[PDB]
Parts: C-alpha cells; structure tokens; sequence
C-alpha cells in the first residue's frame, strides 16, 4: 500500500500553497502531519493531517495519535522526527519551527517501536 | 511525485476526498487533532 494520504492526494506545491493561506488563517497554529512508520507493527492512521496549536507539546500530541488508532494502554507509541525523538516540553511550536520544510507543514511520525530505522 | 513538463499554462491536479479548502471533514481545527 501507499504511505502518504492527505499529503498524497495533492502535490507539494499544493501544501506549500495551503500553508501560504493557513498563515493568514491561523498564525497561532502549528500545522503538522502525523504518519506511521512502515517498520512499525501498529495500525496506520486513516490520514496524515494534524493541526496542533502552538501550546500543545510533544507528549501532548502523541495522545492525539493514541486517539485515532485508539491504541490501548497496553501498547506503546513513540514519536519520530527526522529519526529523532523529541522531548515532552518540546512545545510543538518550537518543533514546527525547527522541523519546518519548504512546504511549511510539519511531518511527524509515530511508531510503536522506539527504535531507529 | 507529479511535476510539470514544458511550456507555461494552467495546472491540473487530482483528488481522492480532499480538495475543498484543503479540508472536508469534522474540522481541521478540531481538537481531535490536538
């Protein structure tokens, strides 16, 4: 199966164009994209689109992920950005400011495994 | 991914579900994503 969904629907230029407006819509927001690693064994999300605020932290985002897949408390889920595991106080705001891309939108990834690769 | 070829002119894109205001569901802002 594919990998990207909400970001696969359209090309990049589409996203960049989106963030170009989201900047005039919600400046006090943090556009990100939750994704599930392939190696992972957990259930992949339905779509990759998460508009977290500039207040929500990293340890606060996961929760949102644990909501979609409604993963039980008997499972685990770790975030990964560029193959790096950010802290909890790593305000998603300061995260999307260091993990931003040409498109502007963030690209996070969660996996039941806290491994690298 | 998809890219342009040659010449200059409008562009055409596809879609599966989204497309409308790059959002067509509960609510992107929905706390569901935060």
């Amino acid at each position: 199966h594919m990998k990207s969904t909400f970001k696969s629907e359209y090309p990049f230029e589409k996203r960049k164009a989106e963030s170009e407006r989201i900047a005039d819509r919600f400046p006090n927001r943090i556009p990100v994209i939750c994704e599930k690693a392939e190696k992972s064994d957990i259930p992949e999300i339905d779509k990759r689109k998460y508009l977290v605020p500039a207040d929500l932290t990293v340890g606060q985002f996961v929760y949102v992920i644990r909501k979609r897949i409604m993963l039980p408390p008997e499972k685990a889920i770790f975030i990964f950005v560029n193959d790096t595991l950010p802290p909890t106080a790593a305000l998603m705001s300061a995260i999307y400011q260091e993990h931003k891309d040409k498109d502007g939108f963030l690209y996070v990834t969660y996996s039941g495994e806290n491994t690298f690769g | 991914g998809p890219h342009m070829i040659s010449g200059l002119s409008v562009i055409k894109q596809e879609v599966e579900r989204l497309g409308n205001d790059v959002f067509e569901w509960e609510d992107d802002e929905s706390d569901e994503i935060a």
